[PDB]
C-alpha cells in the first residue's frame, strides 16, 4: 500500500550507488525492474538491473546503481531513477554529478626553480583523469588525459613565468576539481630553519597586553644558531598588510632564541580606531641572519587574530529544529580564533541552567527540556571559563523552530545518540523515541534506517519496534568506513501514509581509514649512509614515497598534501547541508542529501546545485 | 565554430609545425622555441582567431643602486705589519635608511684589532654580534655592524686595524657589502687589497672575453751558460707549442697591462701560427710584472710558449705571458764579440742549429 | 704533513631537495593483526640535513593514507657549509663566504684548500692550490671567503676541501655555481592577431616575422624566440 | 744513462727497457702504478719526474687499487649501492624515479680494466626533442633541456681525460651530435676484443661489407709514429698490425687505394694514392714490410702536423676531378699523442674537413666520407690528444688506447679470424651466452650433470668419472639433446684402482671421449676449441709451421703461474672464471692440499692420489681464485691466448664442496691433457685436427 523510493539527492558517474526500495503494509512477492534514464529525453537507457522484494527481505531491496560517465556526457544534468513493478510506479528526478570520485595532487615539493621537473601523482580516494598545469598569470599550458598509475613530469622551462602556478586534476565533464599549487621562484636552500612561537594564539583587540614572538633558530642539521634577526609587526586587512613601522626591532639570536616584543603603546598609536582592525591579523614579519652573514632566512607569523575573546561558539554541529515535549540535544561547538576546536572551557546557556564542559573535540551536548507547547526555541550559549571576565566570554544565539508534524497529526520521531568522540571500533548505542497519538504510535512495527557516508547511502537497516516501547535501542558498530564523519537518518510509517523522519550527523575520529607507517632506527646518521625503513601497511597497498630536505620547507610548506586536507575536502562536498532533523519530514531528507519519492506523491522537492549554500 | 590551422615555418628546419585550434583546446596556449633570430612564417586558414605573441630574449648591454661606499686599506705603524680598513658610506634615498648593515670581510689571515672593533662598537646607535678575542684580535673573519640608521645627506665614515693572525703565500681582497632592512635587495660591495687600488684579482681582458693573469709574476729567464740538451728537453715538451727568436719594437700600455710588441725574427720550432713572421706578435702582462721581466726595447729574446695563452685578439697575434712562457735575452750579433757573451751566443748557435736541423729527440 | 691526503678526501656533491620519487607494493604475508611489512634498503644523498620521507599509500578499500613525516637527521662533526647565490655575473668579481664548522669539543688546526676551475680566476692556479691553515677552537665555527671572477657563463663547479692535523676528520664540497652573461636580459615583444576570415585572401592569412632589430646585445650571448599561440575564446 | 737510487715502486717490481733510456713499473693484477707506468731518462742523468695529470708532481711511486670511476651524478633514478670508491668486481644498479624508463645497463661491474661494463643507465620520460644524452660514469653534465638546438657539457674530475666529445648538440634529425663521452684514467685501456669489435662495426655495414657511393670509391691512409718516443718494440708490432689490417680490409672484395706515410720530424711518404699501385694489397704490404724503425733514427721528433699535411695533399687537386665528392677517407693514425713539433695537428684536420667540403651543408654534411681512426702506440699515451684527432660519432668510437702493443696486435689477429669459417678452432667473436662459450657442452646421464668440450664434429671431451642409451648430450644452449655412438675412456684410467688401498676413488688419467652417433654442424653457438699439440692450436698462437710439441708447452704451460679461465653454469647461465693454474713454484702447495680432501685421510704420501697427470688451481696465492661447481666437473680448463681458447685440462675434482669465506686449501684438480696426447692423437686420428708428433 505504501511503496517508497529513497535516493542520494547527487548521483555520481562511474561509481556504486546504493538506492532502497521499500513496500509497507505489503507482504506480497515482487520482480522489480529498476531502470535510470537521461532527463528529460530518456535518450537512452543508462543502466538497469532486475530485483527480487520479499518478506524475508522485510518488502525491502537495496539495489546497486551505476551510471556510466560515458553514457550521458555534453553540456546542470539530471537522470530519472525508475522503478516499476506489480503494483508498483516510482520515478525521481536526480542531480547528476561528474565528480566520481575525490582526487589528491602529490607534488614532490611546493617549490621550484626554473629549468627543473615537477613530480606529481594523483590518488583517487576510489580506485578516467584530466591533468591541467596553469601559469601564475591563469594561462593553460598543459593538459592531459592521464591514468591512475603513470604520470607525466612537467619539465618547467628556464624562462618560465615565476609565481604561483596551480596543477588542476578533474573528470572530464566535471565543473568541480581539486586544485594544487607550487611556486616557481629563484631561490637557494638555506642552511637553517626559524621556528616562531607566539605569547597567545590571540591579540586582544581592546587590550593592555604586549605581544611577543619567541624565535628558535637551528641549523637543519640540527645545531643552534648564533645571529641577528630584524622583526617589522604589522595588521592584515584583506590581501594588504598594514605595517607598525615603528615596531621595527633588531634582536640578538644568541644560542638559538631570541625574543621580539610588540608593545601596546606603539600598537595603539598606529591603530588607534579599534573599527579598523575587526576581523583582522596581527603578523609579524622576521628575518634572520647568521652572524657571519653568510645566510639569511625570511618568515612570518601569521593569522594572529585580532579579537575580544579567546573563543568562539558555534552552532554548526546542532539542529536547527525541535521536537516539543521532547528533550532538544544542543551540541554546542567552541573553536580558538583560528577555528581549531578548543577543549576543557566549560559553557552555560543559563535561561535552560544548563551547563558542560567541551570535550577534545570542542563539543559540548547539553539536554534542553521542551515544553509541549514551544513553537520556537531562542537559545544563547556563552563560554564561563574560570580565568576570563564576563567579557571576554565567548557568546552566540540561535532559534531552532518546530519539527511540523505531517497534517498536524502530533507525530514525532527522534534519533538519539549519547556518545561522545565516537572512533572506529566503537559500539554505539542509538535510541529511537517516538511520540504522538496513541493509536498512531501502536501501528509502529518498525523503524527503517540509512547510513550516509561521503554522500552515498552505506547501509541501511531495519529496527524492530514491539509495542509498548516508546523507546527502542540498537547497537552500531562503527568502522573506517564511517571516516570523517556520518549521517543517521530514520524513519516510521503510520497507516500506509503518514511519514515521520529525523537524522542525526556524527561525527568520527578522522585518522586514515587504513594504516600506514615509517619505521626507522632514529639514530643520526653519515652523508652518504646506508639507510633501511620498513613500510608498514594495509596488504596490497600502493606506496608513493618521496625523501625532501627539510630546507624545502622553510621556503615553503604550505601546499603539502595531508589526511586532514583530505578529510576537510571531503567534508566541504557533503551533500548534506544541515547538522540534522528538519522543517518537516521532507526537509529532513533533502536537509541530509536524500531525495524522496513515494506512490502517495509525497516528494521532496528538486535539488538547486550539488553545493550546499555558503 | 573556432577551426584554425596554424602552420609554423622556421629557417632551423625543414618540417613545419601545425595545429588546429578549436572550441575543445582553445584554452591551450601552444609555444615553439629557436634559438635564432631568423625570419618566421606562420600560416592561418579557417574560422577562428588567435593571438600569436612572439618574444624575443637577449642580453642588452647595460650595480651600488641606493648607497654609495668607499673603501681603502693602508698600512701602518705598530710599536706587526697591521693595516688600517676605512669605510665611508651614505644612503641615496631621501630619507635616512633604518637598520643599515655594514658587512665586512677580512684579507686572508688578517682579524680586526680588538681594541678597535670594540671601540666602534660602543654607542646607543649600533650593535655588533658577539666575539670572543685572543691575541688582541677579535676571532671573526667576517665582521658584521649594523646601524640604526646611515644618512643620507652625509657620509658616515668609519675605521678600525686589522691585525695579521697567519701568513698566506698570496693574500686574497676582502671586501665590504652595505644594505638595510628595507633594501635587502641592494647588490652594494666593493673589494679593497693592500697591493690594489680597487681589490680586483688582475685579468686581462678583450672586450668580454677576460682571462686569469695570475697573481705571480713571471721573470726573465738569466743563465750565464746553456745546458744545450736541457734546455732542449725543455722546449720539446708536448705543451711547448713555439720556439722563436724575437726582437722587442714597442712597449704599450693600456687598462694597466704592458703590451710587448714583438718582432718575430727567427722560427727555431714550427707551432701552430703558420707564418709568424708575417705578423707583429703582442705579448700582454700587467704592469705588477714590468720589474721582474725587465724588457729592453731592441733588445732580442729567446721566447717559448703554449698555445693555450693565445688571446681571441681580432686582427693581431697575441698572447698572454704567464708560468708556461720563456723568455731568455738572446745577446746582440756585436755581444757576441765580448768574452761576456762569447759561449753563451755559442749555446744559443747550438740550441737553434739542433732544433732547426734535427728537431726534437723523441 | 699531518694532514688528510688530498685524493683521501672524497668531496660531497650530490645535494638534491627532493629525491627517492619511488613506489613500492606491499606484498608481503600480512602479520596476525593484518598488517604486512616491506623492508626498503638505499643510501643517502650527500647534503648535510635532515631529509623528511614521505609515503601516502592507496588500497581499494581504505582509501588513501598520508603517512607521519619520519625525519632522517644527517652530519659529520667537522664539515664545510656553502651557501652559494642564486646566480652571479660574468665577469665580475665575487666573493663566495664558506663557513667551516668545528663540532669536535676541541681545538684544532685545519688546511682549507680551493680547487682550480679554469672557468674561474681565483687564487687558485693549474700549478699550485690556494692552502691557508688556521687553528679554530673547539666547537666553533669560522667565515672563509674566496674571491672569484666567473670567467665563462654557464654552471660551474667551486670545490673546497678541508682536514684536520693529526686527526681522521675532513671534509669536501662541490657545489655548483650558475654564471650568466653580463648586461640584462631583454624582450622583444611582438603580437600578430590571426584572423583568416579578417585578415586572410581566401580564408588563409600569411605572415612574415622578420629577424628581429637587436644589436644593443653583447656579443656571443644566447638568444632565445618564444613563438606563442593562443585561440581566442 | 740514468743511476737507479729512489726509482723502486712500493708494491711492486720495476723492469728497464730500450737498453736503459726507459722503465716500467710492474704491478700486481687488481693493482697500477701510481702516478705513472713508464719513465724516461732525461740528459741530466735523471729519471722524469712523477707527474699526475694535473701536472702536480709526486715524490714516491706506489702501486694502487684499481678503481672504476665513481658516479658523480645520475638524473631522475638512484643507483645502489653508494661507495667513495667501486672495486674491481664490484657491482651498481640503477631504478628509475616513477614516470621515467630505462634504457642502457640497469647492473654493471667493475671490471679489472677500470671500466664498468655493459652500457651508459639512462632515466628518461622521451619529452625531449632528441632523447636524453645520460651521464656516463665520472662524468657531469651540464644542460638539462633536451629541445632542438639544445647543447650539453659534460667535464671529468681533474685527474682523468674525457674521451669523447665535451659538448654535445641536439640535431634535427633527432640525434646528438658528437659522441658519448667517457672518462680515462691512467691505468684505464680497452680490451683487444671491444676494440676489433668496435672499429670493425664503425669502419663496416651489418656478415659485413664496406659501403662505398655507386660507382664509389675509397683511400685509406695509413700514418705510423716512428718518432723516438715510440721504441723499436712497439714500431715493428704498429707495422704487422697494419699488415694485418690490410688483410682484413682485402677481404672485403673493396680496392682502396692506400697512403703510406711513416713520420718524426718529417714524414716519409712509402706509397702514395697516386701510383698506380697504391690499390695493390700486396705492393702496399711489401711496402709496409720495407718501413725500417732506424729511418727516423736522425731526425727523431714528432711532428703530427706535418704527417697530416701529407695526407691533405694525397687528397687534394690542381677545379676538383671528376668524382671527388664520390670517395670516401679513412685515416688510420698510429701514435701516442705526444707530438712536438709543428703545432696542433687538429688544424689538419679542419683543412681535409674543408677540403672534402664535410659539415659544411647542413642539408648535406657528408660526414660519411671521412673517418679519422687513432691507435695509442708508445709507452706512454696522451689521451687528450689522440681523442682530440679521432672522429666524434654519434654510437661510435675511434679512438683506441690497449694495454700494449701484444694486445694491439691481438686486435688485428681477431679481426682476420673473424672472417674464416666456424671450424676455426678456440675462436669466439664478441658481439649471448652458447656464443661466448660455443664449445661448452652439458653431458646429462640418468640414473635411478658434467660438461664437456666440443673437440671436433664427432667427438666431446669430458673427464671419465662422469660414467659408468643411458647418456645424453647437448650444445649450443639447445633442448636437443644428441644421441651419442660410445664413449671411449682412456685406456689407464681405474676409479677403484687403488680401493684397497684405503683410497676410495682415484682420479689418474681422467679423461674420456664421447663420439657422438650424428655429425656436430658447426655455428654461432657451436664450435670446436683448440687442443695442445694441433696445426690448429700453432696457428691460433701465431706460430710458425716448424713449431713442435714442446714450443707449444712452453707457450701454452710455463713453469709459473698461469692465468686460465674454466665455464661455470651458475643459474642456467654460463659464466667465465678466472684462476690461476699453480705450474711453477705454487705447485707443490696447491698439490699437498690434496690430503685434505674427503675419503684422503688415511693417505700418506699425497703423489698417491695427486700424479703427473694433475694441473692444479684454486687456492689465495697469488690470487684469491673462484672454485669449480659439481656442475662443472668433465668441462674445459682454457687458456685464452692471441684472441684465442686453447683448452690445457679437463675438469676433474676439488678439495672442497664449496657450492662464500672459501677456505685456503680449497684447489681444483684437472686432467693436464699434454700428458695424455698419445691418447687424444690416437683416438682422433681422423678428425681432420692435425697433431704433430
Ligand atoms: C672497496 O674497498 C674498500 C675497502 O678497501 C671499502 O671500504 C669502505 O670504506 C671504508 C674503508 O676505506 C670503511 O670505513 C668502510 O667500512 C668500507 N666498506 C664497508 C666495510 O662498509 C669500499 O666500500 C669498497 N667499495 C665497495 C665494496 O663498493
Ligand atoms: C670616499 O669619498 C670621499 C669623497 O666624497 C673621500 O673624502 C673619502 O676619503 C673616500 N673614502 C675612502 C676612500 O675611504
Ligand atoms: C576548478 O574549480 C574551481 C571552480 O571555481 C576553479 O579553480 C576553476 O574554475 C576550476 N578549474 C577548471 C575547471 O579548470
Ligand atoms: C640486476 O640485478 C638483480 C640482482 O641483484 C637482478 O634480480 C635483476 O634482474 C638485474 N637486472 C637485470 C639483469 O637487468
Ligand atoms: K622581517
Ligand atoms: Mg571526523
Ligand atoms: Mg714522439
Amino acid at each position: 500500500a505504501l511503496y517508497t523510493l529513497i535516493t542520494p539527492a547527487v548521483l555520481r558517474t562511474d561509481t556504486e550507488e546504493q538506492i532502497l526500495v521499500e513496500a509497507h503494509g505489503d507482504s506480497t512477492p515482487k520482480q522489480l525492474d529498476i531502470f535510470v534514464h537521461d532527463f528529460p529525453r530518456k535518450q537512452k537507457t543508462l543502466f538497469q538491473t532486475r530485483v527480487d522484494m520479499n518478506p524475508a527481505g522485510g518488502m525491502l531491496v537495496t539495489p546497486t546503481i551505476e551510471i556510466p560517465a560515458k553514457e550521458v556526457s555534453t553540456d546542470n544534468q539530471y537522470v530519472v531513477v525508475q522503478v516499476t513493478g506489480p503494483q508498483v510506479r516510482l520515478e525521481k528526478v536526480v542531480l547528476l554529478s561528474y565528480q566520481s570520485s575525490f582526487l589528491f595532487i602529490q607534488t614532490d615539493k611546493g617549490i621550484y626553480t626554473p629549468g627543473s621537473p615537477v613530480l606529481y601523482r594523483v590518488f583517487s580516494m576510489d580506485h578516467t583523469v584530466i591533468v591541467e598545469f596553469q601559469t601564475p598569470e591563469g594561462i593553460l599550458v598543459s593538459s592531459n588525459s592521464v591514468d591512475l598509475n603513470f604520470f607525466w613530469p612537467y619539465n618547467l622551462p628556464d624562462l618560465v613565468s615565476l609565481g604561483t602556478w596551480r596543477i588542476v586534476a578533474k573528470y572530464e565533464h566535471s565543473p568541480e576539481n581539486y586544485t594544487a599549487y607550487f611556486d616557481v621562484r629563484k631561490y637557494v636552500l638555506p642552511s637553517f630553519e626559524v621556528r616562531l612561537q607566539p605569547s597567545e594564539k590571540f591579540f586582544y583587540i581592546d587590550g593592555n597586553e604586549n605581544f611577543h614572538v619567541s624565535i628558535t633558530a637551528r641549523y637543519l642539521y640540527g645545531e643552534e644558531v648564533e645571529g641577528v634577526a630584524f622583526v617589522l609587526f604589522g595588521v592584515k586587512i584583506d590581501d594588504a598588510k598594514k605595517s607598525i613601522p615603528d615596531s621595527l626591532t633588531r634582536i640578538p639570536i644568541i644560542d638559538g632564541d631570541g625574543k621580539a616584543t610588540l608593545k601596546r603603546d606603539t600598537f595603539r598609536s598606529r591603530f588607534p580606531n579599534l573599527n579598523e582592525l575587526v576581523g583582522h591579523t596581527l603578523y609579524a614579519s622576521v628575518t634572520v641572519m647568521t652572524e657571519s652573514g653568510s645566510d639569511m632566512v625570511v618568515t612570518e607569523q601569521s593569522g594572529i587574530h585580532i579579537v575580544a575573546s579567546p573563543y568562539q561558539i558555534h552552532f554548526t554541529k546542532t539542529p536547527k529544529y525541535f521536537k516539543p515535549g521532547m528533550p532538544y540535544e544542543l551540541t554546542v561547538y567552541v573553536t580558538n580564533p583560528d577555528g581549531s576546536p578548543a577543549a576543557h572551557v566549560p559553557v552555560v546557556s543559563e535561561a535552560f541552567h544548563s551547563m558542560g564542559t567541551t570535550l577534545s573535540d570542542g563539543t559540548a551536548k547539553l539536554i534542553l527540556n521542551i515544553p509541549l507547547n514551544a513553537q520556537s526555541l531562542p537559545i544563547t550559549v556563552r563560554t564561563n571559563h574560570g580565568d576570563l571576565p564576563r567579557e571576554r566570554q565567548a557568546t552566540k544565539s540561535m532559534t531552532a523552530i518546530a519539527y511540523q508534524t505531517q497534517g498536524g497529526s502530533g507525530n514525532y520521531l527522534h534519533v538519539a545518540i549519547t556518545s561522545t568522540e565516537i572512533k572506529p571500533g566503537d559500539n554505539l548505542p542509538v535510541n529511537f523515541n517516538v511520540k504522538g497519538n496513541a493509536n498512531s504510535l501502536k501501528q509502529i512495527k518498525y523503524f527503517t534506517y540509512l547510513i550516509l557516508n561521503k554522500g552515498k547511502i552505506f547501509k541501511v537497516g531495519r529496527q524492530p519496534r514491539r509495542d509498548g516501547q516508546n523507546l527502542v535501542t540498537m547497537n552500531l558498530h562503527i568502522t573506517p568506513d564511517l571516516i570523517p564523519s556520518f549521517r543517521f537518518v530514520a524513519y516510521y510509517q503510520v497507516g500506509n501514509n503518514e511519514i515521520v523522519a529525523d537524522s542525526v550527523w556524527v561525527d568520527v575520529k578522522d585518522t586514515c581509514m587504513g594504516t600506514l607507517v615509517v619505521k626507522g632506527d632514529n639514530l643520526i646518521q653519515m652523508p652518504g649512509a646506508a639507510m633501511k625503513i620498513k613500510l608498514e601497511g594495509d596488504p596490497g597497498a600502493r606506496v608513493g614515497l618521496v625523501a625532501v630536505d627539510k630546507a624545502v620547507y622553510v621556503l615553503n610548506d604550505k601546499y603539502k598534501i595531508s589526511q586532514a586536507k583530505i578529510w576537510d575536502t571531503i567534508e566541504k562536498s557533503d551533500f548534506g547541508c544541515t547538522a540534522g532533523s528538519g522543517q518537516n519530514n521532507l526537509g529532513v531528507f533533502e536537509d541530509a542529501g536524500l531525495a524522496l519519492t513515494t506512490s502517495t506523491n509525497l516528494n521532496t522537492k528538486q535539488r538547486s546545485a550539488a553545493k550546499c549554500p555558503q | 565554430d573556432l577551426n584554425l590551422d596554424i602552420t609554423i615555418e622556421l629557417p632551423d628546419r625543414e618540417v613545419p609545425i601545425r595545429y588546429r585550434i578549436n572550441y575543445e583546446n582553445a584554452l591551450l596556449a601552444r609555444t615553439v622555441e629557436t634559438k635564432l633570430n631568423q625570419d618566421i612564417t606562420v600560416t592561418a586558414s579557417g574560422d577562428g582567431k588567435a593571438t600569436m605573441t612572439i618574444l624575443t630574449f637577449y642580453n642588452a648591454q647595460l650595480v651600488c643602486n641606493k648607497f654609495h661606499l668607499n673603501v681603502s686599506v693602508e698600512n701602518i705603524h705598530l710599536n706587526k705589519g697591521a693595516l688600517m680598513l676605512k669605510i665611508c658610506t651614505r644612503y641615496l634615498g631621501e630619507v635616512d635608511s633604518t637598520m643599515t648593515i655594514i658587512d665586512i670581510s677580512m684579507l686572508t689571515g688578517f682579524l680586526p684589532d680588538a681594541e678597535d672593533l670594540t671601540r666602534l662598537s660602543k654607542g646607543v646607535d649600533r650593535y655588533i654580534s658577539r666575539y670572543e678575542v685572543d691575541n688582541n684580535m677579535a676571532q671573526k673573519v667576517a665582521v658584521i655592524i649594523y646601524l640604526n640608521k646611515v644618512s643620507h645627506s652625509e657620509d658616515e665614515c668609519l675605521h678600525f686595524k686589522i691585525l695579521k693572525h697567519f701568513e698566506v703565500g698570496f693574500i686574497q681582497p676582502g671586501s665590504v657589502k652595505v644594505y638595510s632592512y628595507y633594501n635587502l635587495d641592494e647588490k652594494c660591495t666593493k673589494f679593497y687589497h693592500p697591493d690594489k687600488g680597487t681589490g680586483l684579482l688582475n685579468k686581462i681582458c678583450i672586450g668580454n672575453v677576460c682571462r686569469c693573469a695570475g697573481e705571480t709574476c713571471s721573470s726573465l729567464n738569466h743563465q750565464e751558460r746553456i745546458d744545450v740538451p736541457l734546455q732542449i728537453e725543455k722546449a720539446c715538451e708536448t705543451n711547448v707549442d713555439y720556439v722563436y727568436k724575437t726582437k722587442l719594437l714597442r712597449i704599450e700600455e693600456q687598462d694597466g697591462n704592458d703590451i710587448y710588441v714583438m718582432d718575430v725574427l727567427e722560427v727555431i720550432k714550427q707551432g701552430t701560427d703558420e707564418n709568424p713572421r708575417a705578423k707583429t706578435h703582442q705579448y700582454i702582462s700587467q704592469r705588477k710584472c714590468q720589474e721582474a721581466l725587465n724588457l729592453k726595447v731592441n733588445d732580442d729574446y729567446l721566447i717559448w710558449g703554449s698555445r693555450s695563452d693565445l688571446l681571441p685578439t681580432k686582427d693581431k697575434i697575441s698572447y698572454i705571458i704567464t708560468k708556461n712562457t720563456w723568455i731568455e735575452r738572446w745577446p746582440h750579433e756585436d755581444e757576441c764579440q765580448e768574452e761576456e757573451f762569447q759561449k753563451l751566443c755559442d749555446d744559443f748557435a747550438q740550441f737553434s742549429y739542433t732544433l732547426t736541423e734535427f728537431g726534437c729527440p723523441t | 704533513d699531518g694532514f688528510i691526503a688530498d685524493s683521501d678526501i672524497i668531496s660531497r656533491s650530490d645535494f638534491p631537495k627532493s629525491w627517492l620519487w619511488l613506489t613500492k607494493d606491499l606484498t608481503e604475508e600480512p602479520n596476525s593483526q593484518g598488517i604486512s611489512s616491506k623492508t626498503m634498503s638505499f643510501y643517502l644523498r650527500d647534503s648535510i640535513t635532515t631529509w623528511v620521507v614521505l609515503a601516502v599509500s592507496f588500497t581499494p578499500t581504505k582509501g588513501i593514507c598520508v603517512a607521519e613525516p619520519y625525519e632522517i637527521r644527517v652530519m659529520k662533526v667537522f664539515f664545510i657549509d656553502l651557501q652559494m647565490p642564486y646566480s652571479v655575473v660574468k665577469n665580475e668579481q665575487v666573493e663566495i663566504r664558506a663557513i667551516l664548522h668545528n663540532y669536535v669539543n676541541e681545538d684544532i688546526y685545519v688546511r682549507v684548500e680551493l680547487l682550480y676551475n679554469p672557468a674561474f680566476c681565483s687564487a687558485s692556479t693549474k700549478g699550485q692550490r690556494y692552502r691557508q691553515q688556521f687553528p679554530i677552537k673547539a666547537l666553533s665555527s669560522r667565515a672563509v671567503p674566496f674571491v672569484i671572477v666567473p670567467l665563462e657563463q654557464g654552471l660551474h663547479d667551486v670545490e673546497i676541501k678541508a682536514s684536520v692535523q693529526e686527526a681522521l676528520w675532513s671534509d669536501g664540497v662541490r657545489k655548483k655555481l650558475k654564471v650568466v652573461p653580463e648586461g640584462v636580459q631583454k624582450s622583444i615583444v611582438t603580437i600578430v592577431k590571426l584572423d583568416p576570415r579578417a585578415k586572410g585572401v581566401g580564408g588563409t592569412q600569411l605572415e612574415v616575422i622578420k629577424a628581429r632589430k637587436l644589436d644593443d646585445r653583447v656579443p656571443d650571448t644566447e638568444i632565445e624566440t618564444k613563438i606563442i599561440i593562443q585561440g581566442d575564446p | 744513462s740514468c743511476s737507479l737510487e729512489g726509482v723502486e715502486i712500493k708494491g711492486g717490481s720495476f723492469r728497464l727497457l730500450q737498453e736503459g733510456q726507459a722503465l716500467e713499473y710492474v704491478c700486481p693484477s687488481g693493482f697500477y702504478p701510481y702516478p705513472v707506468q713508464t719513465r724516461t731518462c732525461r740528459s741530466t742523468g735523471s729519471w722524469s719526474t712523477l707527474k699526475t695529470q694535473d701536472q702536480k708532481t709526486v715524490r714516491k711511486a706506489e702501486c694502487r687499487a684499481i678503481h672504476c670511476p665513481r658516479p658523480h651524478d645520475f638524473e631522475n633514478g638512484e643507483y645502489w649501492p653508494r661507495s667513495p670508491y667501486y672495486n674491481v668486481s664490484d657491482e651498481i644498479s640503477f631504478h628509475c624515479y616513477d614516470g621515467y624508463t630505462l634504457r642502457g645497463s640497469a647492473n654493471r661491474t667493475c671490471q679489472v680494466n677500470g671500466r664498468w661494463s655493459g652500457q651508459t643507465a639512462i632515466c628518461d620520460n622521451g619529452a625531449g626533442y632528441c632523447s636524453n644524452p645520460g651521464i656516463p660514469i665520472g662524468t657531469r653534465k651540464v644542460g638539462s633541456q633536451y629541445r632542438l638546438e639544445d647543447s650539453v657539457t659534460y667535464h671529468c674530475s681533474r685527474g682523468l681525460t674525457l674521451r669523447g666529445s665535451q659538448r654535445r648538440t641536439c640535431q634535427e634529425g633527432g640525434s646528438w651530435s658528437g659522441t658519448e663521452p667517457s672518462c680515462q684514467d691512467s691505468f684505464m685501456y680497452d680490451t683487444p676484443q671491444e676494440v676489433a669489435e668496435a672499429f670493425l662495426s664503425s669502419l663496416t655495414e651489418t656478415k659485413r661489407k664496406i659501403v662505398l657511393d655507386p660507382s664509389g670509391s675509397m683511400n685509406i691512409y695509413l700514418v705510423l709514429d716512428g718518432s723516438g718516443s715510440i721504441g723499436a718494440s712497439d714500431f715493428t708490432g704498429a707495422k704487422k698490425c697494419l699488415v694485418n689490417l690490410i688483410e682484413k680490409v682485402a677481404s672485403y672484395g673493396v680496392k682502396p687505394r692506400y697512403g703510406l706515410v711513416t713520420y718524426a720530424t718529417y714524414p716519409k711518404i712509402w706509397v702514395k694514392v697516386s701510383e698506380a699501385d697504391s690499390s695493390n694489397a700486396d705492393w702496399v704490404t711489401k711496402q709496409l714490410n720495407e718501413i725500417n724503425y732506424e729511418d727516423h733514427k736522425l731526425k727523431s721528433g714528432t711532428n703530427t702536423k706535418k704527417a697530416l699535411q701529407a695526407v691533405y695533399s694525397m687528397m687534394s687537386w690542381p677545379v676538383p676531378p671528376e668524382g671527388w665528392n664520390r670517395t670516401r677517407h679513412v685515416i688510420i693514425l698510429m701514435t701516442d699523442g705526444l707530438h712536438n713539433m709543428g703545432g696542433d695537428p687538429i688544424t689538419v684536420i679542419d683543412e681535409i674537413r674543408d677540403l672534402l667540403y664535410i659539415g659544411k651543408d647542413r642539408k648535406n654534411p657528408r660526414e660519411d666520407y671521412l673517418d679519422v681512426y687513432v691507435f695509442g702506440v708508445g709507452p706512454l699515451v696522451n689521451q687528450v690528444n689522440i681523442n682530440a684527432l679521432a672522429s666524434k660519432k654519434d654510437n661510435e668510437q675511434h679512438v683506441f688506447k690497449v694495454k700494449d702493443m701484444e694486445n694491439l696486435e691481438d686486435v688485428f689477429y681477431q679481426m682476420i679470424d673473424e672472417s674464416q669459417s666456424l671450424s676455426l678452432c678456440g675462436m669466439v667473436w664478441e658481439h649471448t651466452d652458447y656464443h661466448k662459450q660455443p664449445w661448452q657442452a652439458k653431458i646429462s646421464v640418468i640414473r635411478p650433470s658434467c660438461m664437456g668440450a666440443v673437440v671436433s664434429e664427432y667427438f666431446v671431451l669430458t673427464a671419465a668419472h662422469c660414467f659408468t642409451h643411458s647418456i645424453k648430450v647437448s650444445v649450443g644452449g639447445e633442448k636437443r639433446d644428441l644421441e651419442i655412438e660410445v664413449v671411449l675412456f682412456h685406456p689407464n684410467y681405474n676409479i677403484n684402482g687403488k680401493k684397497e688401498a684405503g683410497i676410495p676413488e682415484f682420479y689418474d688419467y681422467d679423461v674420456a671421449l664421447i663420439k657422438l652417433k650424428n655429425k656436430l654442424k658447426y655455428g654461432q653457438t657451436i664450435r670446436p676449441i683448440c687442443l695442445p699439440c694441433t696445426e690448429g692450436t700453432t696457428r691460433a698462437l701465431r706460430l710458425p709451421p716448424t713449431t713442435t710439441c714442446q714450443q707449444q708447452k712452453e707457450e701454452l704451460l710455463p713453469a709459473q703461474d698461469i692465468k686460465a679461465l674454466f665455464v661455470s653454469e651458475e643459474e642456467k647461465k654460463l659464466t667465465r672464471k678466472e684462476v690461476y693454474i699453480k705450474n711453477g713454484d705454487k705447485k707443490g702447495s696447491c698439490e699437498r692440499d690434496a690430503q685434505y680432501a674427503p675419503g684422503y685421510d688415511k693417505v700418506k704420501d699425497i703423489s698417491e692420489v695427486v700424479t703427473p697427470r694433475f694441473l692444479c688451481t684454486g687456492g689465495v696465492s697469488p690470487y684469491a681464485d673462484p672454485n669449480t661447481c659439481r656442475g662443472d666437473s668433465g668441462g674445459p680448463l682454457i687458456v685464452h691466448k692471441r684472441s684465442r681458447f686453447i683448452q690445457v685440462g679437463v675438469i676433474s675434482w676439488g678439495v672442497v664442496d664449496v657450492c662464500k669465506q672459501v677456505p685456503a686449501h680449497a684447489r681444483d684438480f684437472h686432467i693436464n691433457l699434454f700428458q695424455v696426447l698419445p691418447w687424444l692423437k690416437e683416438k682422433l686420428q681422423d678428425e681432420d685436427l692435425g697433431f704433430l708428433a
